[PDB]
């Protein structure tokens, strides 16, 4: 992260020209002049438009009709990009092969529509991966409100950036790096020992860019402001003056200076205590001194350019029924289907399948009759639903399949609101497009899927038929349905005892059976305890955590529980965001629940835990009924306000573009997010730009017949980064991984080609920071592309809160979730942690004797070399510590197939952990190896006191992720949405659920998981015979 | 004998397990199995799509689904509700238990790799490994059509801007031919014309690059369909075996 987690124990594809990779080093390109002609000039591939309208405006002058044409500078370039538009090029500074073009020609006009800026913010179009205009012309309503709509959303966040100009824009353009808590874990505390840190700050002097310091011994809960005042009252002693005139320095100079850590680009901009800044905290942890840079405000604020945010060219009583007025059972007419792709081998006969849902469903979904040569796909058939049009719950849908299965003796789905976005009851004839099936499913219908017609009409088409009543059927307002509760509540009193299970409100003391609240949210319910809640659903209201449980226990088919439900919704207390989580996850599709989810996270999500928990809440997103709702608008708006939240926001965006089924939410998302974000959008194509050449860079050496010997695949590389449209793309950018880190000039000889399977790029950037080199990193990242990045990114999000839960429990286990980001269809990037081996690599090492001799206590004594006596402790205590961190946590998530490639080790002893792919099977370790550096004695290390401890700590910490059992359920279950294969559905969080107990006690818990341990089997491959294939 | 081995009794069984077999059931299904808090029983019955689970409660050697518990021997619930229905326990809930799961379906398994075996064991791997090689095949395919497809626009695009380029020297050349027939001067006409024929000739180079696109898509999009009907056909038999197969 800031040191390379190093301890010191001592203190649609792409590419260049359609059809074609690379474009020659020369090429031909045809002019299209403005007086006519057609002029091909011979052009070098990086000649940038400067030179190549230079040149045309040179050679025109041979050809006829030369005086029909203005000044060079009268016109500019016009072409037909590879993404099928016509984009007039500004920047006359872009090379011909950063262009995307189609086909190597040009076209000469004068610039019209002369708004140069509306059209320039093109700059969206490229950081989205699509043309903005696309937009222009949809049709769809819903989508051409969403793009006006949402705009109040950015004006309200450009405003509250202006709100105290000039450190109101650093704020969120240098937020706070920051935790959650300023409260200080007794074992980090114990490290100052005093309740104090010291500390070094840096000024850079006169011109000579010379580096004075100052070490200071501060209280760790000391705001910037103090810092900086201790460091004008060190200088200033030297001055001598006089106090009153050293106690008005002080005062008046305290707001006059700025901190920033040394080496990267983050701030100390708040008044947080000083150790509650992340950095600060693992200096604390690494044992480093924190060193941070002195620097006036004025030379922070004066070089942050902002201020345009415009509003874009977008920007310009009826018959309605009650839907509880309508008197009649729901039907919908199954008229025909355009075709089905089967051959009639046997004519299992196709026939839509119809069901009506709430991801659970409101009633008994049925068939139209296998009516059906395949040949034509007609039933003209009004199907029969059990359930009253006005017990229509809000968010009631269709889903509908054509399909089979077979009869002893699947093809293509759909899903439909019946309401839309303006809450009106769908009616007439609807044309639906269908969906190919997924994969890993046969189950005629798909709810979870998303809703709405594909946009690919190549596809098999439904034909439907919906129920006309005399005008537009509108869902009731909250002020009618808040009426009908109260109405219906006040029945309750009136009847005589009742003898059905949702009968009562007294209320007995046996009612600690609702410490139920205490089960996790996939423990699943009886229909005894479904009754029982909601019978108590208003002495729900004091144990306010029930809430999802109660959810679950609403007849959402049945309008009088319904307006009840809202009722007590409506002033709900309110729940922890973890909690409020869930409430977001597929299972809860009702707009009033999520409402109250959105405003819990608007009240108690930290920016902290939102950066934390952005990856669930961006799936999330998928679940919502309609484009505009309350969390796009919370996370939109938190995104403009934060850029490090922006940040990984657009990434999260970004990385699912390709993914037809989202394209549209995501993209319009990203362009109101784009439009409002400010300078970052430059930065941002910076990135795309970088990343573009690396994926059509990997592309070339994966499949256009580059699969020769790895050396020669290096001399293509190195041939290609020399490049100077390589060498610009690719140098002076922010890192993806963590835009802290500015990425400089890159170190050519240390780029390479892993000699992997896989053959991924591994990258070195220098850190052209002034205080970098000398106090803190240079930057390596690699470049995969071809390998779903997913899940690791999932397994390391969650090693991380893993370490946290502990890490504030004074439970000190040290993880290494190093940064990866997934960046579009299988391409990523991983952070490299430096100084570090894996096991293999180390017992391949001479072991202090020589060749590929090793043995178990080759790891310990690797360890023990590298960390020479006294330090030692330290190493030990780091290794065991890390070691038992992920032994559990590998444990718990069923990560398997682990080995000594698998496994790193630092110089320092941390281990981890890297290359997961797998999740929940789809075990446990502990090598003899690991024993061995536990302990450091010979074959007895199994009964050692080392090792007790050890497992202690394993004991202690699979408990502590026991207790925050929920969080990760709920994780898991957000994660539902994507195309993840090892999350499908539910049952594939239930691995989990058995790793960790949960149907049992924690006392049956523990002696689960120490069985699970004192078996564990050990050994390991040594020299011997065949560490290499593993015979025996 | 009793409950141990009734037809209807898994007990082993998990949640997830029930689901697979209780998948489009008719409203009546069900079976009994261990809880999992080990009253000590669960009842699974199918309503209206869905699978409730209802608890037996085992006090003092009585069960029942609520206090009054009537009954005392799971049997003797399980078999009263196949001929009462359950609706004088909560009046929702009209249906009978009217159809068991059967722990006889179609050979004691389970207990002792092909070890333990093997046929069409080995036929699953073989469709489910052609079933991997279509899918794969069919979204490769399904891409290539859809990058086809934006070219077919691209080529459009740019059909449509040498279309205009004529349209701009005809605006331009016709009022220069006719001036330069004043001057009696031609061969410079010849100049123009030389363009001209560049131009047209160009477009046609266009307009038959695309065309030639068309055709490979539209065999491309019959080769797509055939991918389909043939994956079709393989879904609906690859089920069949895992019916055969596992029980
Ligand atoms: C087993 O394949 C290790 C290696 O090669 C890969 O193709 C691969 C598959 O995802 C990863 C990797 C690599 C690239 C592997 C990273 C990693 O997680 C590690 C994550 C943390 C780290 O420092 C990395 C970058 C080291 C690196 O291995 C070395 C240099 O030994």
């Amino acid at each position: 992260s800031y040191y390379h987690h190093h301890h010191h124990h001592d203190y649609p594809s792409s590419g260049e020209l359609w059809g074609i990779h690379l474009m020659p080093p020369r090429i031909l390109v045809e002019c299209l002049l403005p007086n006519g002609m057609i002029v091909t000039l011979e052009c070098l591939r990086e000649a940038t438009l400067i030179t190549i309208k230079h040149e045309l405006f040179k050679e025109a002058r041979k050809y006829p009709l030369h005086q029909l044409l203005q000044d060079e500078s009268s016109y500019i370039f016009v072409s037909v990009t590879q993404e099928a538009e016509r984009e007039e090029f500004f920047d006359e500074t872009r090379r011909l092969c950063d262009l995307r073009l189609f086909q190597p020609f040009l076209k000469v006009i004068e610039p019209v529509g002369n708004r140069e800026e509306k059209i320039l913010n093109r700059e969206i179009g490229f950081a989205i991966g699509m043309p903005v205009c696309e937009f222009d012309m949809v049709k769809d309503p819903e989508v051409q409100d969403f793009r006006r709509n949402i705009l109040n959303v950015c004006k309200e966040a450009v405003d509250l950036r202006d709100l105290n100009s000039p450190h109101s824009r650093a704020m969120y353009v240098y937020p706070p790096n920051v935790e959650s808590s300023p409260e200080l874990p007794k074992h980090i505390y114990n490290k100052l020992d005093k309740g104090q840190i010291i500390v070094v700050i840096w000024v850079i002097v006169s011109p000579n860019n010379d580096k004075q310091k100052y070490t200071l011994k501060i209280n760790h809960d000391c705001v910037p402001e103090q810092v900086i005042a201790e460091a004008i009252r060190k200088k200033t002693r030297s001055m001598l003056l006089s106090s009153e005139q050293l106690k008005l320095c002080v005062l008046e100079y305290q707001g006059k200076y700025i901190l920033k850590v040394c080496g990267c680009d983050e701030y100390f901009l708040e008044k947080y205590p000083l150790s509650q800044y992340k950095y600060i905290r693992s200096c604390i942890m690494l044992g480093r001194m924190p060193n941070l840079m002195l620097m006036a405000k004025e030379s922070l604020y004066s070089q942050l350019p902002m201020d345009c945010f415009t509003m874009p060219s977008y920007s310009r009583e009826t018959s309605t029924k009650s839907l509880w007025v309508i008197n009649s059972a729901l039907r919908i007419k199954i008229l025909c289907a355009t075709y089905v792709n089967v051959n009639i081998r046997d004519i299992d006969k196709i026939y839509v399948r119809t069901g009506i849902y709430h991801g659970g469903e409101p009633l008994c979904d049925n068939v139209n009759t296998q009516r059906v040569p395949c040949s034509n796909p007609r039933w003209n058939e009004w199907l029969n639903y059990d359930i009253y049009i006005p017990d229509l719950p809000r968010a009631a849908r269709l889903c509908l399949s054509i399909c089979s299965v077979k009869g002893r003796k699947p093809l293509a789905w759909g899903n439909i609101n019946l309401f839309d976005y303006t809450d009106t009851l769908v009616s007439g004839k609807m044309a639906l497009n269908l969906w190919p099936v997924p994969h890993g499913l046969e189950d005629l219908l798909n709810p979870i899927g998303v809703t709405g017609s594909n946009p690919n009409k190549e596809t098999p088409c439904l034909e439907l038929e919906f129920d006309w009543f005399s005008s537009v059927v509108k869902f009731p307002d909250m002020s009618v349905i808040e009426e009908h509760a109260n109405w219906s509540v006040s029945r309750e009193a009136g009847f005589s005892y009742s003898h059905a299970g949702l009968s009562n409100r007294r209320e007995n003391d046996k009612e600690q059976l609702k410490a139920i609240s205490t089960r996790d949210p996939l423990s699943e319910i009886t229909e005894q305890e479904k009754d029982f809640l909601w019978s108590h659903r208003h002495y729900c209201v004091t144990i306010p955590e029930i809430l999802p449980k109660l959810l679950l226990s609403v007849k959402w088919n049945s309008r009088d529980e319904v307006a009840q439900m809202y009722c007590l919704v409506k002033d709900w207390p309110p729940i922890k965001p973890e909690q409020a989580m869930e409430l977001l996850d597929c299972n809860y599709p009702d707009p009033m629940v999520r409402g109250f989810a959105v405003r819990c996270l608007e009240k108690y999500l930290t920016d902290d835990k939102l950066s934390q928990y952005l990856i669930q809440l961006v799936q999330v997103l998928k679940y919502e009924q309609y484009l505009d709702n309350l969390l796009v608008r919370f996370l939109l708006k938190k995104a403009l306000t934060n850029q490090r939240i922006g940040h990984f926001f657009f990434w999260h965006l970004k990385s699912e573009m390709h993914n037809k089924t989202v394209s549209q939410r995501f993209g319009l998302l990203l362009e109101s997010y784009c439009r409002a974000c400010g300078m970052y959008l430059k930065h941002l194509n910076r990135q795309v730009e970088a990343m573009e050449k690396l994926i059509n860079l990997t592309d070339i050496l994966k499949q256009e017949k580059k699969d020769e010997t790895q050396k020669v695949q290096m001399k293509f590389l190195v041939e290609q980064m020399r490049r100077p449209d390589f060498m610009d793309a690719l140098q002076g950018f922010l890192s993806p991984l963590n835009p802290a880190h500015q990425l400089g000039n890159l170190r050519l000889e240390e780029c390479r080609i892993m000699s992997s399977a896989k053959r991924p790029l591994w990258l070195n950037w220098e850190n052209p920071d002034i205080m970098s080199e000398l106090l803190f990193q240079n930057n390596e990242i690699i470049f995969k592309n071809g390998d779903d990045l997913r899940q690791d990114m999932l397994t390391l999000q969650i090693i991380r809160i893993m370490e946290n839960i502990w890490q504030n429990q004074g439970l000190d286990l040290r993880m290494l979730p190093y940064g990866c980001l997934s960046i579009g269809d299988c391409v990523g990037l991983i952070e490299v942690v430096r100084n570090s081996h894996t096991i293999m690599q180390i017992q391949c090492k001479g072991g202090l004797k020589g060749a590929l001799q090793f043995n178990s206590h080759t790891l310990h004594q690797w360890l023990k070399d590298k960390n020479k006596g006294e330090i030692y402790d330290a190493a030990i205590d780091l290794f065991t510590r890390s070691c038992a961190g992920y032994c559990v946590a590998t444990f718990i998530l069923g990560i398997g197939d682990r080995h000594n490639s698998n496994i790193m080790v630092k110089d320092d002893g941390q281990l981890f952990h890297i290359d997961f792919g797998h999740f929940l099977d789809h075990p446990f370790v502990l090598t003899q190896d690991f024993l061995i550096v536990i302990s450091k004695g010979a074959q007895e290390c199994t009964k050692t006191r080392e090792f007790e401890r050890f497992q202690e700590m394993c004991y202690k910490a699979y408990l502590a992720i026991r207790q925050h059992a929920n969080l990760f359920i709920n994780l898991f279950s957000m994660m539902l949405g994507s195309g993840m294969p090892e999350l499908q559905s539910f049952d594939d969080i239930a691995y989990i659920r058995k790793t960790l107990a949960l149907d049992k006690t924690e006392q049956e818990a523990l002696e689960y998981f120490m069985k699970q341990m004192n078996d564990a089997r050990h050994g390991g491959w040594t020299t011997k015979m065949d560490w290499i294939f593993h015979t025996i | 004998m009793s409950l141990q081995n009734a037809e209807w009794y898994w007990g082993d069984i998990s949640r997830e397990e029930v689901n697979e077999k209780l998948r489009d059931t008719a409203d009546g299904t069900f079976l009994v199995r261990d809880a999992s808090t080990k009253g000590d029983y669960t009842l699974t019955l199918r309503k209206g799509g869905n699978n409730k689970l209802i608890k037996i409660f085992h006090r003092d050697g009585k069960y029942g689904f609520s206090d009054p518990l009537t009954f005392s021997s799971v049997v003797e619930l399980i078999n009263h509700y196949r001929n009462e229905s359950l609706a004088q326990y909560n009046p929702k809930l009209d249906v009978k238990l009217l159809y068991p799961v059967s722990k006889y379906q179609q050979q004691v398994v389970k207990e002792d790799e092909a070890v333990g075996k093997h046929e069409y064991n080995t036929q699953f791997q073989e469709k489910s490994r052609e079933y991997d090689r279509l899918y794969e095949e069919y979204t490769r395919t399904s891409q290539e059509i859809q990058m086809k497809r934006t070219a077919i626009e691209a080529f459009n695009e740019t059909i449509k801007i040498f279309e205009e380029q004529c349209q701009t020297q005809e605006r331009y050349s016709k009022e220069y031919i006719e001036k330069f027939k004043r001057e009696g001067n031609e061969k410079e006409i010849q100049r123009i014309m030389h363009n001209y024929d560049k131009l047209k000739s160009r477009i046609s180079e266009i307009i038959d690059s695309r065309r030639r696109l068309e055709e490979d898509l539209k065999k491309q999009a019959a080769e797509y369909r055939e991918i389909d009907k043939r994956m079709n056909s393989i879904k609906p038999d690859l089920i069949q075996l895992r019916k055969t197969r596992d029980q």
